[PDB]
C-alpha cells in the first residue's frame, strides 16, 4: 500500500516513487564519467531501433552552459524538458547575479532542486532520468556529480549509471588512477563502454565529449583575452575514430 | 481480380484489334518492335487478367516472332519485361511465357535459336515462384537433353 | 469491456481506446433520429421529435437551434447536453463577429467545436459530451454540412445521420446521392428530408412525432438560416405520407 | 520444411549434425482451420 | 499487469515504465492508415492513405495531412481528436515563434517544442498524453529537407524516411533495402514530381495493393512552401506510373 | 451495474448517469403539485406538507417576479437556490432591457444552470422538479423542469408523488379547459379536481392549498387560506 | 509622411514617402513605410512610428493564424483586426494605417483606419502629415478604374506634390503594386519626379 | 489502514505516517552532537562509501545555517536540502531585521513549525529529517537541541539521532560527565562511533566533524568544520587507526 | 542458450539449400537472427 | 527446448484468401447458380473459415 502515493512512507521508511524511479534509470543507456586532474570525460552510447533514423538528431550529450555539459540514462522524454528547465534556471538564478554562467557546484544544486519539486507535489511524478553533470569552475577545479531523480546529489570521482553500470563500475574501480591526462582518460572511457557492446561499436554511434581546458576556436570573438572560451567541447565521430584506432 | 465486368471490357478492346491483325502482321516485317507496341497497350494495364483478355492476340503473334531468325531476340526482351513490370495474377502473363515453350520445343526453327532461347526462358522463371515455377521443369528438361 | 478504464475519461485502456468516450456514443444511440442533407445550393435539416404525452403543445419544442444567423444546428442524444454544446457555439461565433468582423466560415466553426469536445475528454473532473451535433449552413464557399461525434471527431458529409433510426436513415441517404449526381436541388431535398425521417419512425413505432424541417439556402433564404413553416412544411408532410404507403 | 524434409532424408540433417527439427505449435483464433491443415501436411507425405 | 497504475501516468510501475503511456503507442493503429515520407534533394514528400468507406463522406474533408504554417506540414496517425488538438498547438506555436524570434520556424524547433509539450502532458495527472504520432515535414531555411517524427510520449528523432501505421514494419523493411543498395541517404531525383512518383511506387509495393486517386492524399514540401494536392493533380502522377 | 453510480462525471455502458436518474426519483419522493393553463391564464395548485399537526406548513410556491413564479416538488434546499437565481434573471431583464422576461427563454437559462453541475465534478443534479408559469407577450406558458435540465412546454402536466391521477384526469379534459378563457375561477376549479384524484388517504384542507395565478391583467399572486376556501 | 492607396481596375497600388522624421532631423533617409502583413495584403504606416510598428506585428500574428486555421483572409477581414487594436488602445497608441489588399473575388479594396479607429471603404485614401496638402489635387484628377500606367502617374504626382509642400515627406517614392500577377516593387528617384 | 492520509488519526490517536516518517531517520547514518561546557562538537557518520566516491573534498551533513548555528544531518538528503535552505534564510532574515544574529531557541522553533505544517495541513508528505542543532547565543550560552520529524524539539546535553540511535545513546551516557571537556568530548564521539557503525575500518573517509566553541579566541565565537586531513590526524590520537 | 540456438538455425537453412555441411553463409545468416537483447522496443523507441 | 522448437503462426485468410473458402462450401451443399462472390467477400471481411 505504501508504494503508490508519494505521501505514504513504508513502515521501513523511504518513499516508493523514488525507488521505482531509480528502477527506470537503470533501464536506460550506459553512460559513464571519469574525473581527471585536467579534465573530465563524459561518455554514452546511442541507438534508435531503426537505421533510417539519423543519429545527430538525437543528442544525449548536451552542453548545459558553455563550461558545463551533461548526459543521462533513463527515459528519453524526461531529459529534454529538464535540460530546458535547467538552462532557464541557470540564467534566472545566476547569469543575472554573476552576469555569466554559474560554477559547477552551484548549478548541481539548482537542477537537484527541480527534482525535489517533482517529488514534493503529489499527482506530479518524478523525472525518469539520472543525470551526470560535469563542469569546471575557477575555484574548485574540474568536477563531476550525479543528480538522482530523488532530489539528492552525490559528488563522484568516477561513476557509471544505466544498464551496464554494475560491470562498468568494477572495471572503473580497478583501472582508475588519481592523476591521469585528458587523453588517457578518453582511452579508459571508450574501452569501458566497449564492455557494454561489441561488433556495433564505432565512433559514429558513440557520443563522447569532454570538459577540458579553454578552446579559443569556439569562443567566436577575439581580441578580449580576459574571458575564456568554452571548456566544453563535443568530439566528432572522426576524432573518436582516431582514438579508437590508436587502441 | 475483383469483378467480372472489367476483364470482359478488355476482351472487347482485344477483339476489335484482332480484325486489324493482318495490318499488324504486315508492320511486323517492316520492323518487329512496331507490331508489339500496339498490343502492349492492352496488356499493360493496372488490372489483371489482361493477357487472358489479350490471350487471343499473342497466341498468333509469338509464332511469327519465333519463326524468324532475328525477331526472337525482341521476343525474349518482351517476355522478361512483362514479368517484371506487371506479372499479372498467377496465370495471366504466365500463359504467354508458357505458349513459347510449346511452339519452340516442337518447331526447332534453327538449332542456334533454340539452344540460347531456352536459357532465356529459364532465367526469368528461376526468379519467379508461382505457376511458372512448375513450368520451369518443362524447359529445363528440353535444354539439358541438347547438352 | 473489462473492469476499470471506464471510470475517468482520460484513462487509456489496454485496448488503445478510452472506454468512457465510447460509452457516450451508446447514450447518443438512444436519442431521437436527426439527419442533414447537403445540397449544391443549401443544407437541410430535419428531425424526429417525439411527442410522448399528448398534453404537449404542438410545434413548440424543438432540438433545432440557430447559431449566429447563418448556421443551423440540430443534435441527438441527451437534450440538455446538446443545448450546452450549441450554447458554447454561440459564444464562439459571437466572439468571432467582434474580432474579425465577418460571419464564421462553416469549417472555421467546425474547428472550434471539435476542440471543445476534445477538452472535455482531456481532464478527470470534466465529463465527455454524450451528443452528436449535425450542423452546417451555407457560407462564402457554398454549402458545407458537418457532423460532430461525441468522440470529438468530425467530418464533412453529403449526408449525415445519428439517432435511433440511423441505420434506415443511411440507406435512404445513399440512394439520394446515386439517383441525384448534382447532389439534389434544395427545394426538393426538403420533401425528401421528410420521407427519410418517416421511414426512420417505424423503428420507434409506439410514440407520435412532430416533423420540424429547417434549412439554409443561398437561393431561397438569401444565405440566412430560417425554419420551414406554414404551407411549405405541409407539402413536405403530404409527400412523405404518400410515398411511405 | 519442418516435417517433410527430415522424414524423407534424415540423411542431410545427419551430415550437418544439427538435430532434425520437430515440434510445431499451431495457434491462431478459432476457425483458422489449422486442424484441416494438419491433414493437408500429412496428405502430401501420405502419412498416417 | 495491473493493480494501480495503468490508471495513472504519474505513478510508476515496478518495471519503471508507465503502462498508460505505452497504451498511447497501441492507440495509434486506431484508424488503420499508413504514412510514408521520404527525402529528395530539395523537397520532402509525405503520403498517407484515405479511407472513405461510405459515399456519404466527402473525400475532401477526409484528410490527416495538415497545413500547419507556411513551410510546415504534418501527417497524423491515430485518432482525430488528439490530431486536431496537436495540429492546433502546432499552428499556434509556429505563429508565436515568429513574432518572438522573427523568421519562419524550422521543422526541428517545432518538433522539439511539441515533443516537450507531450512530455508535460505525461508529467501532470490532470492531462493525459496525446494519442497521435505526428510526422512533421518541411524543407528548412538552412538544413534543407527534413522529416521529424515526434511520438506521443515526447520522444523525437529525425529520419531519412519514415513510415507509421499498423503495416509500418513492411514499409520500413522496404525502405532499408532501398536506401542500403543505393549507398546514399537521399533520393537523387531533382524535381519534386519524380520524387512523388517514387513514393507512390514504394507504398504500392510494400503494402501490396493498388491504390486510387480517391485513396491517397499527398502533401509536398518544396523550399519556402507547402501544399496539399487535390485528387485531380494526384491523378497526373498516377497516370505517369501506370504507363511509364 | 451499479458501480458507475459513484459520481456524475462517469457514464455507464448502456449510457445513462445514475445520479440524474436518482435526482429524478427524488421529485416523486417529495411533494405533489399539478400545473395547467389556458390561453389567458396559468395556474399551479399544490399540496403543502407539514411535519406534524403543531407544524403550520411550508410553502411550495415562490413568487419570482410580477409575471413569473413557480412550484416545487422534491428537495426544498435545491429549490431555494434555483428560485433565487431565476429572480436574478427577471430583474436583469427589467433593468437592462426593460422587458418582461419571456417564459421560453427563461427555461433555457434554467437548463443552462442545470447542466453546469452535471458536467462538473462537485455539485450535484438539482434535486427538484419545478413547474414554471408565466404570462408574457406570447401568452401563457407552463414549463416542466427536470434534473437533466430538459424544459418542456405543456398545456397541463403534473409531478411528484402519485401525480399520475392528475395526469389521467387532465388528459381527459384537455381541450375542455383550453376553451375555458377569460374566467380565472374555472381554471382554479379544474385544477382542484385534478389534484383531488392524485390524493388518496388525505383530502384537502384550507392550509394544504396554495393556488398561484397569473393571468392576462393580473400579476403573479400566491393565494392562501381564505382565498383558497372558495375552492376547498 | 504622405502614404496613400488607390484603387484601379486590376488592383490597388499603395504609395509612400520613405522619409522618417524626428523633428527637423531626418532619422533615416530611406525607410519604406509599406510593411507587408500578408502575401496579398499590405499596409501603410503614418502617425507615431513606434505605435504603428507595434501594432503591425500584432496584425501579422492574427493573419498567420487566420491562414493556418480557417483558410484565406480578406482585406475587409484584415482591416477589422486593425480597428480592434486601435480602438482599445485609443488612449495609449496613435496609428494612422491604411490597409489594402487585392482579392480575386472583390478585386482591390482599401480600408482606412484613422487615429481613433474606424473602417471606411473608400476608392482612395491619403493619410499622414503629408496628406493634408494634397487633398485638393487628388479628388479633381481622380477617376475610377484607370489602367496601370495612368494609375502610376496619378499616384506619382500626388506623393511628389507632398514632398514639395511637406517637409516631413521626402526620400524615395516607394510603391508596392498588389495585383493578380504578384507583388511588384517600384522605386523612383528625385531626379525623375521633381519635374513631374 | 490509517496510513492513507497524513491528516487522519487512528483509533488509538497514533498516526502511522508520523511513526513511519520517524523510522526513516534510522535508515540513514549516525549523527551525534555532544554538548560540553567548553564547546559543542558535532560528529556524523556517512551512509555511502566506495573507492570512486569522492568524500575527501566535501561535507554533505554539516551545514552552517548562519554564523553561529549549524546542523548535522540525518534522514533523507532530499528532504534535507529544502529545509536547510529555508532554515538558513530565516536565521539570516533575523540578522537583517534586528541587526543581531538569531538566538538558538527561536530558529529551532521556527523550523519545527515548518515540519509540523506538512503533517497538519495539505495532502503532502511530512518531512523526514532530524537535524541536530548546535548554536551559541548569549542568553543561555551553549545550546543543544535536535528536532523530531514530528516537529518538536527538546534540549539536550548529548543526543544522538540517525542510525543505531538506542545503542549510541547508551554509550554516550556511560562515559559522559557534567564537568567534562571539549577535548574529552571529541574523543567521546570517536569512541561511540567505532561501536555503532557496521564498518570496522572507520577511517577518515566515513567521518564528518565540526566543533563550535567560544573558547576559540576570546569574546568571539568560531564554527569550524574540520577539513579531511585534520579528521585523520585525530583518529591516531584516539587510537582507532 | 543463444549460441545453441544460432547453430540450430544454421543447420536448418543448410538442408533447405540442399547442402550437406555448414558453411559460412549458413553461419552468417543464422548469426544475425537471434542475436537477443532489444527486440520489443521497436515501437517503444522512446526508451533510448 | 526439444519438444517444441518451432512456432508456426496461423493468421486469417486474406482478402483473396476468403474468396477460395466460399468456393469449397457452395459445392459441398446444393445451389442454383451463384456468382455474387466478388461482392460477398467484401461483406465478409475479417472472417474465419
Ligand atoms: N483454408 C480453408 N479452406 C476451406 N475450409 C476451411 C479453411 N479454413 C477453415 N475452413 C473451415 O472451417 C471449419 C473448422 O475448422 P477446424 O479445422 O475444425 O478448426 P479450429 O481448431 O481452428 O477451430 C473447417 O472444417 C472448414 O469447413
Ligand atoms: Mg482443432
Amino acid at each position: 500500500r505504501y508504494s503508490f502515493s508519494l505521501t505514504t512512507f513504508s513502515p521501513s521508511g523511504k518513499l516508493g516513487q523514488i525507488d521505482y524511479a531509480l528502477t527506470a534509470v537503470k533501464q536506460g543507456v550506459t553512460s559513464l564519467g571519469i574525473k581527471a586532474t585536467n579534465g573530465v570525460v563524459i561518455a554514452t552510447e546511442k541507438k534508435s531501433s531503426s537505421p533510417l533514423a539519423m543519429s545527430e538528431t538525437l543528442s544525449k550529450v548536451s552542453l548545459l552552459t558553455p563550461d558545463i555539459g551533461a548526459v543521462y540514462s533513463g527515459m528519453g522524454p524526461d531529459y529534454r524538458v529538464l535540460v530546458d528547465k535547467s538552462r532557464k534556471v541557470a540564467h534566472t538564478s545566476y547569469k543575472r547575479i554573476y552576469g555569466e554562467y554559474p560554477p559547477t557546484k552551484l548549478l548541481v544544486s539548482e537542477v537537484a532542486k527541480i527534482m525535489q519539486e517533482a517529488t514534493q507535489s503529489g499527482g506530479v511524478r518524478p523525472f525518469g532520468v539520472s543525470l551526470l553533470i560535469a563542469g569546471h569552475d575557477e575555484f574548485n577545479g574540474f568536477s563531476l556529480y550525479q543528480v538522482d531523480p530523488s532530489g539528492s546529489y552525490f559528488p563522484w570521482k568516477a561513476t557509471a549509471i544505466g544498464k551496464g553500470s554494475v560491470a562498468a563500475k568494477t572495471f572503473l574501480e580497478k583501472r582508475w588512477n588519481d592523476e591521469l591526462e585528458l587523453e588517457d582518460a578518453i582511452h579508459i572511457a571508450l574501452l569501458t563502454l566497449k564492455e557494454s557492446v561489441e561488433g556495433e561499436f564505432n565512433g559514429d554511434t558513440i557520443e563522447l565529449a569532454i570538459i577540458g581546458d579553454e578552446n579559443p576556436d569556439l569562443l567566436g570573438y577575439t581580441g578580449i583575452p580576459t574571458d575564456k572560451g568554452p571548456r566544453f567541447r563535443k568530439l566528432t565521430s572522426q576524432e573518436i575514430n582516431d582514438r579508437l584506432e590508436a587502441l | 481480380m475483383s469483378r467480372d465486368a472489367p476483364i470482359k471490357a478488355d476482351k472487347d478492346y482485344s477483339q476489335i484489334l484482332k480484325e486489324e491483325f493482318p495490318k499488324i502482321d504486315s508492320l511486323a516485317q517492316n520492323d518487329c518492335n512496331s507490331a508489339l507496341d500496339q498490343l502492349l497497350v492492352l496488356e499493360k494495364k493496372t488490372r489483371q487478367a489482361s493477357d487472358l483478355a489479350s490471350s487471343k492476340e499473342v497466341l498468333a503473334k509469338i509464332v511469327d516472332l519465333l519463326a524468324s531468325r532475328n525477331k526472337w531476340d525482341d521476343l525474349n526482351e518482351q517476355l522478361t519485361l512483362l514479368s517484371k513490370k506487371h506479372g499479372q495474377l498467377k496465370l495471366s502473363i504466365q500463359y504467354m511465357i508458357q505458349k513459347v515453350m510449346e511452339y519452340l520445343k516442337s518447331s526447332k526453327s534453327l538449332d542456334l535459336n533454340t539452344r540460347i532461347s531456352v536459357i532465356e526462358t529459364i532465367r526469368v522463371v528461376t526468379e519467379n515462384k508461382i505457376f511458372v515455377e512448375v513450368e520451369r521443369a518443362r524447359v529445363t528438361k528440353d535444354l539439358v537433353e541438347i547438352k | 469491456i473489462g473492469t476499470g478504464y471506464d471510470l475517468s475519461n482520460s484513462v487509456f485502456s489496454p485496448d488503445g481506446r478510452n472506454f468512457q468516450v465510447e460509452y457516450a456514443v451508446k447514450a447518443v444511440e438512444n436519442g431521437t433520429t436527426s439527419i442533414g442533407i447537403k445540397c449544391n445550393d443549401g443544407v437541410v435539416f430535419a428531425v424526429e421529435k417525439l411527442i410522448t404525452s399528448k398534453l404537449l403543445v404542438p410545434q413548440k419544442n424543438v432540438k433545432i437551434q440557430v447559431v449566429d444567423r447563418h448556421i443551423g444546428c440540430v443534435y441527438s442524444g441527451l437534450i440538455p447536453d446538446g443545448r450546452h454544446l450549441v450554447n458554447r457555439g454561440r459564444e464562439e461565433a459571437a466572439s468571432f463577429k467582434k474580432l474579425y468582423k465577418t460571419p464564421i466560415p462553416i469549417p472555421a466553426f467546425a474547428d472550434r467545436l471539435g476542440q471543445y469536445v476534445q477538452a472535455h475528454t482531456l481532464y478527470n473532473s470534466v465529463r465527455p459530451f454524450g451528443v452528436s451535433t449535425i450542423f452546417g449552413g451555407v457560407d462564402k464557399n457554398g454549402a458545407h454540412l458537418y457532423m460532430l461525434e461525441p468522440s470529438g471527431s468530425y467530418w464533412g458529409y453529403k449526408g449525415a445521420a445519428t439517432g435511433k433510426g440511423r441505420q434506415s436513415a443511411k440507406a435512404e441517404l445513399e440512394k439520394l446521392v446515386d439517383h441525384h449526381p448534382e447532389g439534389l436541388s434544395a427545394r426538393e431535398a426538403v420533401k425528401q428530408a421528410a420521407k427519410i425521417i418517416y421511414l426512420a419512425h417505424e423503428d420507434n413505432k409506439e410514440k407520435d412525432f412532430e416533423l420540424e424541417i429547417s434549412w439554409c439556402s443561398l437561393s431561397e433564404t438569401n444565405g440566412l438560416h430560417k425554419f420551414v413553416k406554414g404551407d411549405l412544411l405541409q407539402e413536405a408532410i403530404d409527400f412523405a405520407q404518400k410515398e411511405i404507403n | 520444411e519442418v516435417i517433410e524434409l527430415p522424414l524423407k532424408n534424415p540423411e542431410i540433417f545427419q551430415r550437418v549434425g544439427i538435430k532434425p527439427p520437430k515440434g510445431v505449435l499451431l495457434y491462431g483464433p478459432p476457425g483458422t482451420g489449422k486442424t484441416l491443415l494438419a491433414k493437408a501436411v500429412a496428405a502430401t507425405i501420405g502419412a498416417n | 499487469s495491473a493493480a494501480g497504475y495503468d490508471r495513472h501516468i504519474t505513478i510508476f510501475s515496478p518495471e519503471g515504465r508507465l503502462y498508460q503511456v505505452e497504451y498511447a503507442f497501441k492507440a495509434t493503429n486506431q484508424t488503420n492508415i499508413n504514412s510514408l515520407a521520404v527525402r529528395g534533394k530539395d523537397c520532402t514528400v509525405v503520403i498517407s492513405q484515405k479511407k472513405v468507406p461510405d459515399k456519404l463522406l466527402d473525400p475532401t474533408t477526409v484528410s490527416y495531412i495538415f497545413c500547419i504554417s507556411r513551410t510546415i506540414g504534418m501527417v497524423v496517425n491515430g485518432p482525430i481528436p488528439d490530431a486536431r488538438n496537436a495540429a492546433l498547438r502546432a499552428k499556434a506555436e509556429a505563429a508565436e515563434f515568429r513574432y518572438k524570434y522573427g523568421y519562419d520556424m524550422p521543422c526541428d524547433v517545432l518538433a522539439k517544442r511539441m515533443a516537450n509539450l507531450s512530455q508535460i502532458y505525461t508529467q501532470r495527472a490532470y492531462m493525459r498524453p496525446l494519442g497521435v504520432i505526428l510526422t512533421f515535414v518541411s524543407v528548412d531555411e538552412e538544413l534543407g529537407p527534413s522529416i521529424y517524427k515526434t511520438d506521443p510520449a515526447g520522444y523525437y528523432v529525425g529520419y531519412k524516411a519514415t513510415a507509421t501505421g499498423p503495416k509500418q514494419q513492411e514499409i520500413t523493411t522496404n525502405l532499408e533495402n532501398h536506401f542500403k543498395k543505393s549507398k546514399i541517404d537521399h533520393i537523387n531525383e531533382e524535381s519534386w514530381e519524380k520524387v512523388v512518383e517514387f513514393a507512390i511506387t514504394h507504398m504500392i509495393d510494400a503494402l501490396g495493393t493498388e491504390f486510387s486517386k480517391n485513396d491517397l492524399e499527398v502533401g509536398v514540401a518544396t523550399k519556402d512552401k507547402f501544399f496539399t494536392l487535390s485528387a485531380e493533380n494526384i491523378e497526373e502522377r498516377l497516370v505517369a506510373i501506370a504507363e511509364q | 451495474r451499479n458501480n458507475y453510480d459513484g459520481d456524475t462525471v462517469t457514464f455507464s455502458p448502456t449510457g445513462r448517469l445514475f445520479q440524474v436518474e436518482y435526482a429524478l426519483e427524488a421529485i416523486k419522493q417529495g411533494s405533489v403539485t399539478v400545473g395547467l393553463r389556458s390561453n389567458t391564464h396559468a395556474v399551479l395548485v399544490a399540496l403543502k406538507r407539514n411535519a406534524d399537526e403543531l407544524s403550520s406548513y411550508q410553502k411550495k410556491i415562490i413568487k419570482c417576479d410580477e409575471h413569473m413564479g413557480l412550484s416545487l416538488a422534491g428537495l426544498a434546499p435545491d429549490a431555494r437556490v434555483l428560485s433565487n437565481y431565476l429572480r436574478q434573471q427577471c430583474n436583469y431583464s427589467s433593468l437592462v432591457f426593460n422587458r418582461k422576461l419571456a417564459v421560453e427563454r427563461a427555461g433555457h437559462l434554467l437548463c443552462d444552470k442545470a447542466q453546469k453541475n452535471t458536467q462538473s465534478y462537485g455539485g450535484r443534479p438539482y434535486g427538484v422538479g419545478l413547474l414554471i408559469i408565466g404570462y408574457d407577450k406570447s401568452g401563457a406558458h407552463l414549463l416542466e423542469f427536470q434534473p437533466s435540465g430538459n424544459v418542456t412546454e405543456l398545456y397541463g402536466t403534473a409531478i411528484g408523488a402519485r401525480s399520475q391521477g392528475a395526469k389521467t384526469y387532465l388528459e381527459r379534459t384537455l381541450d375542455t379547459f383550453i376553451k375555458i378563457d377569460g374566467n380565472p375561477d374555472e381554471l382554479i376549479k379544474a385544477g382542484v379536481e385534478a389534484i383531488s384524484q392524485s390524493l388518496r388517504d388525505e383530502s384537502l384542507t384550507v392550509d394544504n392549498l396554495s393556488i398561484a395565478i397569473v393571468g392576462k391583467d393580473t400579476p403573479f399572486t400566491i393565494y392562501d387560506g381564505e382565498a383558497v376556501a372558495k375552492y376547498i | 509622411t504622405s502614404i496613400m492607396a488607390v484603387t484601379f481596375k486590376d488592383g490597388v497600388i499603395l504609395g509612400a514617402d520613405s522619409r522618417t522624421t524626428t523633428g527637423a532631423y531626418i532619422a533615416n533617409r530611406v525607410t519604406d513605410k509599406l510593411t507587408r502583413v500578408h502575401d496579398k495584403i499590405w499596409c501603410c504606416r503614418s502617425g507615431s512610428a513606434a505605435d504603428t510598428q507595434a501594432i503591425a506585428d500584432i496584425v501579422q500574428y492574427h493573419l498567420e493564424l487566420y491562414t493556418s486555421q480557417y483558410g484565406t483572409p480578406s482585406t475587409e477581414t484584415a482591416a477589422s483586426v486593425f480597428k480592434e487594436l486601435c480602438y482599445e488602445n485609443k488612449d495609449n497608441l496613435t496609428a494612422g494605417i491604411i490597409v489594402a489588399g487585392y482579392d480575386d473575388k472583390n478585386k482591390g479594396e482599401v480600408y482606412t483606419i484613422p487615429l481613433g479607429g474606424s473602417v471606411h471603404k473608400l476608392p482612395y485614401a491619403i493619410a499622414g502629415s503629408g496628406s493634408t496638402f494634397i487633398y485638393g489635387y487628388c479628388d479633381k484628377n481622380f477617376r475610377e478604374n484607370m489602367s496601370k500606367e495612368e494609375t502610376v502617374d496619378f499616384i506619382k504626382h500626388s506623393l511628389s506634390q507632398a514632398i514639395k509642400w511637406d517637409g516631413s515627406s521626402g526620400g524615395v517614392i516607394r510603391m508596392v503594386v498588389l495585383t493578380a500577377a504578384g507583388v511588384e516593387r517600384l522605386i523612383f528617384y528625385p531626379d525623375e519626379y521633381e519635374q513631374l | 489502514r490509517y496510513d492513507s492520509r497524513t491528516t487522519i488519526f487512528s483509533p488509538e490517536g497514533r498516526l502511522y505516517q508520523v511513526e513511519y516518517a520517524l523510522e526513516s531517520i534510522s535508515h540513514a547514518g549516525t549523527a551525534i552532537g555532544i554538548m560540553a561546557s567548553d564547546g559543542i562538537v558535532l560528529a556524523a557518520e556517512r551512509k555511502v562509501t566506495s573507492t570512486l566516491l569522492e568524500q575527501d573534498t566535501s561535507t554533505e551533513k554539516l551545514y552552517k545555517l548562519n554564523d553561529k548555528i549549524a546542523v548535522a544531518v540525518a534522514g533523507l538528503t532530499a528532504d534535507a536540502e529544502i529545509l536547510i535552505n529555508t532554515a538558513r534564510i530565516h536565521a539570516q532574515n533575523y540578522l537583517k531585521t534586528y541587526n543581531e544574529d538569531i538566538p538558538v531557541e527561536i530558529l529551532v522553533r521556527r523550523l519545527s513549525d515548518i515540519k509540523q505544517g506538512y503533517t497538519q495541513h495539505g495532502g503532502l508528505r511530512p518531512f523526514g529529517v532530524s537535524f541536530i542543532y548546535a548554536g551559541y547565543d548569549d542568553r543561555y550560552g551553549y545550546q543543544l537541541y535536535t528536532s523530531n520529524p514530528s516537529g518538536n524539539y527538546t534540549g539536550w546535553k548529548a543526543i544522538s539521532v540517525g542510525a543505531n540511535t538506542s545503542a549510541a545513546q547508551t554509550l554516550l551516557q556511560m562515559d559522559y560527565k557534567d564537568d567534562m571537556k571539549v577535548d574529552d568530548a571529541i574523543e567521546l564521539a570517536l569512541k561511540t562511533l567505532s561501536k555503532t557503525t557496521d564498518s570496522s575500518a572507520l577511517t577518515y573517509d566515513r567521518l564528518e566533524f565540526a566543533t563550535i566553541r567560544k573558547g576559540a579566541n576570546d569574546g568571539e565565537v568560531y564554527q569550524k568544520i574540520f577539513k579531511p586531513q585534520e579528521i585523520k590526524d585525530i583518529l591516531v590520537k584516539t587510537g582507532i587507526t | 542458450a543463444v549460441i545453441a540456438a544460432i547453430m540450430q538455425e544454421a543447420g536448418l537453412r543448410a538442408v533447405r539449400k540442399n547442402r550437406y555441411v555448414i558453411l559460412q553463409s549458413d553461419l552468417e545468416e543464422a548469426y544475425a537472427t537471434q542475436v537477443k537483447t532489444d527486440n520489443t522496443v521497436d515501437k517503444f523507441d522512446f526508451y533510448k | 527446448p526439444g519438444r517444441l522448437d518451432r512456432k508456426v503462426e496461423i493468421p486469417l485468410p486474406n482478402e483473396a484468401g476468403r474468396l477460395e473458402i466460399f468456393k469449397i462450401h457452395t459445392a459441398k451443399v446444393k445451389k442454383t447458380g451463384e456468382f455474387d462472390f466478388e461482392a460477398a467477400v467484401k461483406m465478409s471481411d475479417g472472417f474465419n473459415g
